[PDB]
């Protein structure tokens, strides 16, 4: 029954700037009789374990790098990044261990940068695939920001609707921007019943919209 | 030194049990208790519980009790998490974490899915017509999760690997893919290299204009 909760939810900072995390607990983990704070933070990046950051509130771990700090007391705690960098894109949490474990709900934290035209490419399906009868056809945005971006499909110039599935990568933790993927999947049938295969693209990075179209073969 | 290694992968049907492991190594296993911990697919951190890894005692937070043992093997450093009639919901990562400092498992993913193992089919999208994009489409796979490089992992600039999108047919799907100069095509070689390791399927294709 100690409740964790953080604020805000996520967060979009930008490069060299101060990030700040807020955690508040519903009772005290301030123990009276040592005085510690049994609190910790932790940084949590895709595929990997939480890793360590702070405990007993402020104790930075080993090796973590001086910009990170931890502050506050009794039900109230802020984790501190300076001066943000580009490899600090990751979830956080904060955790009480004076009496059983609870995690906070998180905290995504993005970075915020310039505008970024994304670069529109397509692709037609492979022969290989068409050979077992169906098609793929891949558009791709590389390297825009920010994540809003709009992908429409147009077959013959008539309007798609409810046979393309998008995905986005991660922020890049080397340049801060996303990608996205985005398939049209067709039997092989319809495929052949059309000739010029068209992805249209919507941004801020863009005065007007821009087209990549190729025809089937 | 301290090390909390786990048990692999494993895909299961609802009703079945399963039986995660963790082997500590590097310290004196019966002198800090061990916890569990559950993250499901793109959500939070929660805490499952905690073994005395002296007298063996297991304490259960509230929202896991009934289908879950945990357990341990002294002999080995080992703990181990006993779920019993999987349902798709405990479809998530299982961690393990070690009371005092910063010691945690890779963790376990443990799918729930009556669906079978299935390997991909890899198809380039080749480069045509500065900057040349190329990739690979990595199609009709399950379950999660697929791994992709670029030349035995020569070329890691400049990739950029997708999210699975899980397809209506209850088959997942995700493409990789990787900018170059377009002068490079003719001259230098490019090939994706993929690793689905539930169903073995391994596979360096190549893509050319």
């Amino acid at each position: 029954d100690i409740v964790m909760t953080q604020s805000p939810d996520s967060l979009a900072v930008s490069l060299g700037e101060r990030a700040t995390i807020n955690c508040k607990s519903s009772q005290s983990v301030l123990y009276s009789s040592n005085q510690m704070n049994y609190l910790a933070w932790y940084q949590q990046k895709p595929g990997q374990p939480p890793k360590l950051l702070i405990y007993w509130a402020s104790t930075r771990e080993s090796g973590v790098p001086d910009r990170f700090s931890g502050s506050g007391s009794g039900t109230d705690f802020t984790l501190t990044i300076s001066s943000l960098q580009a490899e600090d894109v990751a979830v956080y949490y904060c955790l009480q261990y004076l009496s059983s474990w609870t995690f906070g709900g998180g905290t995504k934290l993005e970075i915020k940068r310039t505008v970024a035209a994304p670069s529109v490419f397509i692709f037609p399906p492979s022969d290989e695939q068409l050979k077992s009868g169906t098609a793929s056809v891949v558009c791709l945005l590389n390297n825009f920001y920010p994540r809003e971006a709009k992908v429409q499909w147009k077959v013959d110039n008539a309007l798609q609707s409810g046979n393309s599935q998008e995905s986005v990568t991660e922020q890049d933790s080397k340049d801060s921007t996303y990608s996205l993927s985005s398939t049209l999947t067709l039997s092989k049938a319809d495929y052949e019943k059309h000739k010029l295969y068209a992805c249209e693209v919507t941004h801020q990075g863009l005065s007007s919209p821009v087209t990549k179209s190729f025809n089937r073969g | 030194q301290v090390q909390l290694v786990q048990s692999g992968s494993e895909l299961k049907k609802p009703g079945a049990s399963v039986k995660v492991s963790c082997k500590a190594s590097g310290y004196t296993f019966t002198n800090y208790g061990m916890n569990w911990v559950r993250q499901a697919p793109g959500q939070g951190l929660e805490w499952m519980g905690w073994i005395n890894t002296y007298t063996g005692q297991p304490i259960y937070a509230n929202d896991f009790k009934g289908r879950f043992v945990f357990s341990l093997d002294t002999s080995v450093s080992t703990a181990y998490l006993q779920i019993s009639s999987l349902k798709a919901e405990d479809t998530a990562v299982y961690y393990c974490a070690r009371d005092w400092g910063p010691y945690w498992g890779q963790g376990t993913l443990v799918t729930v899915s009556s669906a079978s193992t299935k390997g991909p089919s890899v198809f380039p999208l080749a480069p045509s017509s500065g900057t040349a994009a190329l990739g690979c489409l990595v199609k009709d796979y399950f379950p999660e999760p697929v791994t992709v490089s670029w030349n035995s992992g020569a070329l890691t600039s400049g990739v950029h690997t997708f999210p699975a999108v899980l397809q209506s047919s209850g088959l997942y799907s995700l493409s990789s893919v990787v900018t170059v100069p377009s002068s490079s095509l003719g001259t230098q070689t490019y090939i994706c290299n993929v690793n689905h390791k539930p169903s073995n399927t391994k596979v360096d294709k190549r893509v050319e204009p």
